[PDB]
């Protein structure tokens, strides 16, 4: 059957029930509604991955296409994570998370802390001391 | 649901909602002295319905800002149970077993009337727990076969007095149909063995 | 061990007997507890063809449990080599090959081996020259069938064919090894099959016959007739054409018959095969055969009497009795078979437009004169079926031959002083005179005493013990019935006491006698006694030590003590005070033992004994007696306890000086026991009477003040039943006190006051003063009813019970002063209504019709007008009120309640219908022929007005079907159509919920549709065969996906329906099948909250049950998408079993 969804600009969309069972938070739903939090942009993008990567037994250990799937600005990438954690998704969280902890593999603290824009001088001096065991 | 996430400060929710739950629960119980038989066993069983249903929407409208960080039950449906066992310990108690008895040896007489209005105070005790039976066990299913033992040791005694052994053995068999029948689709299917032993 | 077999191989193949002889025990015996089991299977085949007779058979009986550990392999070979060597030329090679595959078939549960017999024994089976091979092939073939007969999926229709035309073969020998091959197989048996094979049977039946055709028929019938009902239809009609033969023929054909009946009970065609076999009754022209013919026809008769039970009128008016009835002069085997059938049919007479009554009545005298007779004949045969036959026809009815007793007594005489007389004849001769005196009255015995007391003495005296025993039972029937005290009688036995007597005492000596002998000795004594002892006075004073010293003897306990106690309460006066003394002692040493019939007995004799007889008693006996009270008194039995009471009960009524020793220990026990939860009825009652009694009974430390304030004690100091009981017991006490005003006031000041005042201490003087109001006046005094209202109003639940109980209690005690203050409560106070109505429930149930009848029109005037009220309870106890009313004075009561049927509104409607349905009650009742017409009435006028009124009617319906299904049994096929109306979905208030994700469905009908059920299944466990039977599967198989609860409901039904009279359900199994299969692949939807999926496990745990339940029947080929082992349902199976 055919699903229909509320968009928060106000757009519609068509989902379908196979292409929705690997999701929990709108299966209980197909079981249109408002949806403040996810735009038009992350809905095609998640359908499309999801129509893409729907059957599956129940370089990094990762599919190849995702390392140009998600090649996009920190902004997006954002907006991403805090879909998929409010969608309590399993695949795609995981998948970020992989491509987030792969990223922050071996790089230098002043690179992490302006990417990520976000206790120096007085503790850094101690944690260095009990840290060179490594 | 989006007030469910955007409370996060995101701590202290969970001391405000058993709060009210005990208040509302308090409140419901207080409304429930002026009936004793034929009237407090339809009463009872559609608040604890109203009460289960609101349970489980609560529980399927915020189940992520309850235990997922780290760890009564944290569970919405687990903090409700424990409060309705517990709640549960007040005199209305002893006035529902004993409600429920004399529907049944009125049932037993002879005539039949609805199911549901002990069928779902059953449901309650066989739900209640977290299936983890502790209460249920312990107090009233303990008593409920005390009475149902002296019950059938008076017909016995009565019968054999009265009527002779032929007829008894009809009766017998006719009772042993009807628990048949009551822990088929009256009662629990965990209690099948130790009924019949 | 490898080492061990090469040796006793090795040691073994030596050419002897002997060593092969422990060498075969050796193996069997490590049997019992690659290559070597080629050399053993080849030694064995080789010691296959040697000549020694053990040596073969020691192998032979090898070779059955051998297959279990050989190899699967060789099998093939062996069985190969066995067939060839089947084949051979020597007889004995034969019988060994033949021992053999008898064996390993027999010891078989791998599977190739069945395959290549049968497919070999398809080509051996056919024609031969040698008759030999086809009769061991079919012995074999019979042997496969009777013990295999599983898949044969394709093997069945080529030995099928292959075996036709053996059935012509000239010998009877090999026809009857066909036969009996076909019935195996047919047992056996796939969905076809059969259609092929009587097809070819009744193809072959239209040329020239033969018995063999009939006789396979039979025979495949007989194994399996459950199979053939559209074939009978031309079946019969052939058997018809083809009795009216000259040649003796009809022996098959009217052995068909009866099996036919047997097998198939539901068809229309017994008229024509019942008038077929009248007439063929009637042939009659070793050489002779025509006294043989009538046996099959009698065996018919005897068939479809024993499966027919619905139409005995029809069979009655025919003359299918009289003709039974006068076909009676015939040889040994047709008369034995005549009465066999007659009996039967009188067995089946006992139920289970004129009644039976009327024809068996008219045909009585007939049946008389026949066996009268009958009895002219010195066959002990025909003498023990008629005495049967007297038996069976005096036992069915009482009063039956109340006409012919002097004409039968002659035949009774002679029978008993025949010297020609087996022991069962005459046993059965004294049994039938026993019963016809026990049944008819006394008055047709009279002048046949001076007949029947000479040859019941003599038989009384005989070396068997059965016959003695029976003469015993006759002896004390007789003594009974010719002085009867329940009636005046006028006659003089004088004559006949002391030939009683020397019989009844010369028996009652020990002279090496069994046990039953011996008590039917002592029963037939104390009886003489307890109804003849005045005219026995010299050896009254001597033989009474008989009784005693048998008292002590376990083997003679219960009896003789049964008959001290008929004598000791015999209206006529019987010495034994001087027995008394060394009597009493005797019986109180036998209360320690565990057995409660003894016990019982014994009471009942201590207590008849010291009631009419008390003038001398000892201070020894009553000691020893209290003694033995603590250990016959206990919680776990009540009888011994209610039994033993009645000695204090006598005891302080009689003898009042014996009771200063009562303390401590039987007082403390007594006290135990009334508290017991289990004292109700006749024990509460006997409490009462023995309190009356120590109040009445004047002695000191035993008055009324020190017994209640020793109650009262633990009171300051349980379940609700010890406070009832310990209030009738104080209400008993002071009962006997009238004049009690110490006691009144006391109680009275307990209530009042507040401080140290316990709630159970108030509502134990309130239910007791309740108790005490019924009988006794107490308006008299004044400033009464202030304090009990203030008692009464107490926040307490379990108070307001008793409240209103005691309540009730002081309004019955007298009604003119208390009705009209509690009429205008309850029409004045409009707060207090539960506990008015109560007392009124309670006033209407205990009041006195002759107090109530003066005051039932007010009543109703008041009843009426609380029909209509907002709490249910209320409404409910006012139709409660009505319906108990309307049990007194039904024509008066009655004919009002039924106008409102209609003039009423529909609460009024609905108030009378709940006030009606609570008249009927299990125990008959004067009101029930009103009801019976009346039902008719309150049913058609409700048929559906609401919803609401819809749901009582049809609670009403369940009610009256479960107290008394057979009262409505005529008028529910007008019901029926209306009780089906309500049973499908309709949409009538169904709000759909929609919230979300989840649902919940409010179906106000699911109340209906369970009480619908209800009915159906208490009319199914009542009385099934009184309505149609496809409706009710349709609806039953209809309605299944409404709700969970109707769901297990009809998953119980289906259940039922499968464990009782499985036939109509084998019909529709597919459609039965089909939502089980559709609701077991479902899966409940995951995320749910776990009470869902525990419910689940009982869906689908129910259903593997029902489905199981409906597979235990005996058609199983049919397995519509069944195989399906599933990991989610691999487990169910075994959680089922």
């Amino acid at each position: 059957p055919s699903i229909k969804l509320q968009s928060s600009d106000g757009e519609i969309f068509e989902v379908d029930v196979e292409i929705a069972k690997q999701s929990v938070t709108i299966k209980t739903m197909l079981e249109p509604v408002p949806l403040p939090n996810v735009n038009a942009a992350i809905l095609k993008k998640v359908i499309q991955w999801c129509t893409h990567h729907k059957d599956d037994p129940p370089t990094d250990d990762i599919p190849v296409w995702d390392q140009e799937f998600l090649k996009v600005d920190q902004g997006t990438l954002f907006e991403l994570i805090l879909a998929a954690n409010y969608l309590d998704i399993k695949g795609l969280l995981d998948v970020t998370c992989k491509t987030v902890a792969n990223m922050i593999k071996g790089k230098t603290p002043e690179e992490i802390r302006k990417t990520f824009n976000i206790f120096t001088e007085e503790e850094e001096a101690q944690v260095r001391k009990e840290n060179q065991w490594c | 649901y989006t007030h469910v996430y955007n409370y996060c400060v995101g701590l202290e929710l969970y001391k405000r909602l058993k709060e009210f739950l005990k208040n509302y629960l308090t409140n419901l119980l207080k409304d429930g002295e002026d009936l004793m038989d034929e009237s407090v066993l339809k009463f009872y069983t559609q608040q604890w319905e109203d009460y289960r249903f609101s349970s489980k929407v609560l529980n399927g409208i915020c189940a992520y800002l309850n235990r997922h960080w780290v760890r009564g039950i944290y569970e919405i449906y687990s903090l409700a149970l424990v409060t309705w066992r517990d709640c549960l310990f007040r005199p209305l108690n002893k006035q529902v077993t004993n409600a429920v008895l004399k529907l049944i040896e009125k049932e037993r007489n002879g005539e039949t009337i609805n199911t549901r209005l002990i069928s779902g105070v059953v449901q309650s005790y066989v739900e209640l727990g977290l299936p983890t039976l502790t209460v249920y066990k312990e107090s009233f299913e303990s008593q409920f076969l005390a009475d149902t033992e002296r019950f059938y040791t008076r017909e016995s005694t009565e019968f054999l007095q009265q009527n002779p052994v032929t007829e008894y053995m009809k009766k017998a068999e006719a009772r042993l149909l009807e628990e048949q029948r009551r822990v088929q689709v009256y009662l629990h299917e965990s209690t099948q063995d130790e009924l019949a032993r | 061990a490898s080492y061990h077999i090469s040796n006793l191989l090795e040691k073994m193949t030596s050419s002897d007997k002997d060593f092969r002889f422990m060498a075969t025990n050796d193996l069997m015996t490590e049997l019992q507890k690659d290559d070597s089991e080629r050399k053993v299977v080849k030694m064995i085949l080789k010691l296959l063809e040697d000549k020694n007779g053990e040596v073969q058979n020691l192998a032979v009986k090898c070779l059955g449990p051998l297959v279990s550990k050989v190899k699967e392999y060789q099998v093939e070979t062996i069985v190969d080599t066995l067939c060839t060597n089947m084949l051979s030329d020597k007889e004995q090679l034969r019988d060994i090959s033949s021992i053999g595959l008898k064996t390993v078939i027999g010891e078989l549960p791998a599977a190739n081996v069945c395959k290549k017999i049968t497919g070999r024994l398809t080509s051996a089976i056919a024609k031969q020259e040698d008759v030999s091979v086809q009769l061991e092939a079919l012995d074999i073939m019979a042997d496969m069938l009777s013990r295999q007969g599983g898949l044969l999926v394709n093997f069945h229709p080529s030995i099928l064919t292959c075996l036709l035309p053996q059935l012509t073969s000239p010998r009877l020998a090999v026809r009857k090894r066909t036969i009996i091959a076909l019935g195996h197989l047919v047992m056996s048996c796939f969905v076809d099959l059969i259609e092929h094979l009587l097809s070819e049977l009744s193809k072959n039946d239209s040329m020239s016959t033969t018995r063999t055709y009939i006789q396979c028929i039979a025979a495949i019938s007989r194994q399996a007739g459950h199979r053939i009902g559209e074939y009978l239809e031309k079946i019969i009609p052939l058997v018809v054409k083809f009795c009216n033969v000259d040649d003796d023929e009809l022996r098959e054909y009217c052995i068909q018959a009866f099996e036919s009946f047997v097998r198939r009970c539901p068809k229309e065609v017994y008229p024509h095969v019942s008038t077929i076999i009248n007439i063929c009754l009637k042939y009659l022209t070793d050489d002779d055969m025509s006294w043989k013919v009538r046996r099959a026809a009698a065996k018919c008769l005897d068939a479809v009497v024993s499966t027919r039970h619905e139409m005995l009128p029809e069979f009655y008016k025919t003359v299918s009795p009289a003709l039974i009835s006068r076909f009676k002069e015939r040889e040994e085997n047709v008369k034995a078979d005549v009465f066999h059938a007659y009996l039967s049919l009188l067995k089946q007479t006992r139920p289970v437009g004129e009644t039976p009554l009327t024809m068996l009545q008219s045909q009585v005298p007939n049946i008389v004169k026949a066996l009268h007779k009958q009895m002219k004949e010195k066959s002990v045969k025909t003498r023990q079926c008629c005495f049967n036959m007297l038996t069976e026809l005096v036992n069915v009815l009482p009063g039956a031959l109340t006409q012919h007793i002097p004409v039968l007594v002659p035949g009774i005489i002679f029978s008993l002083n025949d010297k020609s007389s087996s022991s069962n004849l005459k046993i059965d001769a004294l049994s039938c005179l026993y019963v016809i005196l026990c049944n008819h009255s006394p008055q047709v015995f009279h002048p046949h005493v001076q007949a029947l007391v000479p040859p019941v003495v003599a038989c009384v005296g005989d070396p068997f013990y059965k016959i003695t025993s029976e003469a015993l039972l006759v002896t004390q029937q007789l003594v009974k019935v010719i002085r009867p005290l329940d009636q005046p009688s006028s006659f003089d036995a004088t004559p006949y006491i002391k030939d009683l007597f020397t019989c009844t005492i010369k028996r009652l000596k020990a002279a090496d006698i069994d046990q039953e002998v011996k008590e039917r000795a002592i029963s037939c004594m104390g009886q003489i006694i307890c109804n003849l002892g005045d005219n026995l006075g010299s050896d009254l004073p001597n033989t009474l030590q008989i009784f005693l010293e048998r008292l002590k003897n376990e083997i003679t306990r219960l009896t003789t003590v049964k008959a001290l106690t008929l004598i000791a309460g015999s209206p006529l006066k019987i010495d034994l005070r001087p027995v008394l003394g060394e009597g009493v002692p005797i019986l109180a040493s036998f209360l320690r033992k565990n057995q409660r019939a003894l016990k019982l007995g014994t009471l009942s004799a201590l207590d008849i004994l010291i009631k009419n007889y008390s003038d001398s008693l000892t201070a020894a006996m009553i000691d020893a007696v209290l003694d033995e009270l603590p250990p016959l008194i206990s919680e776990s039995d009540m009888h011994v306890s209610q039994m033993a009471i009645s000695f204090l009960t006598t005891l302080a009524k009689v003898y009042p000086s014996s009771l200063s020793k009562i303390s401590g220990s039987i007082l403390n026990e007594l006290i135990g026991l009334v508290r017991s939860p289990l004292l109700q009825g006749g024990a509460l009652s006997a409490m009462l009477d023995f309190f009356q009694a120590l109040v009445v009974t004047g002695t000191n430390n035993l008055g009324y003040m020190d017994l209640l304030r020793m109650l009262t004690g633990p009171v300051y100091s349980t379940h609700k039943q010890s406070y009832y009981s310990i209030a009738k017991c104080v209400a008993a006490l002071t009962r006997a006190c009238p004049k009690e005003g110490p006691a009144v006031v006391g109680q009275f000041i307990q209530d009042v006051k507040n401080s140290r005042s316990t709630d159970s201490i108030r509502l134990l003087a309130l239910l007791s003063l309740g108790e005490v109001g019924h009988h006794i006046d107490l308006s008299g005094q004044l400033e009464l009813k202030s304090v009990i209202l203030e008692a009464f109003s107490s926040p307490s639940e379990e108070v307001k019970s008793a409240a209103s109980y005691a309540l009730g209690s002081i309004s019955v005690g007298n009604l003119p002063e208390y009705l009209p203050f509690v009429l205008q409560e309850i029409t004045s106070q409009p707060k207090r209504q539960y506990l008015l109505l109560h007392s009124l429930k309670e006033i209407i149930s205990s009041a006195s019709v002759v107090g109530l009848k003066p005051y039932v029109e007010n009543i109703w005037a008041l009843l009426l007008k609380h029909c209509e009220c907002a709490e249910e309870g209320t409404r409910n106890v006012v139709a409660e009120c009505l319906g108990k009313l309307t049990l007194i004075d039904p024509e008066t009561l009655l004919p009002r309640l039924k106008g409102y049927l209609i003039s009423g509104s529909s609460y009024a409607r609905s108030s009378v219908v709940t006030a009606v349905k609570f008249t009927i009650s299990d125990h008959p009742q004067p009101i029930d022929p009103l009801l019976k017409n009346c039902i008719g009435d309150f049913l058609k006028t409700l048929e559906d007005p609401d919803l609401n009124v819809r749901r009582v009617a049809l609670v009403t319906f369940n009610s009256a079907a479960h107290n008394k299904p057979s009262l409505i049994r005529d008028l529910l096929d007008t019901v029926l159509p209306h009780l089906y109306n309500e049973t499908k979905v309709r949409k009538e208030l169904i709000r759909e919920v929609e919230m979300g994700p989840f649902k919940h469905t409010v179906d106000d009908g699911l109340d209906i549709r369970k009480a619908a059920f209800e009915c159906m299944y208490t009319l199914l466990d009542s009385c099934l065969d009184r309505l149609d039977i496809f409706e009710f599967l349709n609806h039953v198989e209809d309605g299944l996906k409404d709700h969970y609860d109707i769901k297990m409901l009809t998953f119980l039904m289906l259940v039922r329906l499968s464990t009782l009279c499985p036939s109509a359900v084998l019909q529709r199994l597919d459609r039965l099948v089909e939502p089980l299969r559709a609701t077991c692949t479902t899966k409940v939807k995951a995320n749910s909250v776990k009470q869902e999926f525990e419910k689940q496990d009982e869906l689908k745990r129910s259903a593997m049950r029902a489905v199981a339940a409906l597979l235990t029947i005996p058609e199983a080929e049919k397995s519509p998408l069944m195989s399906e082992f599933q990991s989610q349902i691999s487990s169910n199976p075994e959680l089922a079993a």
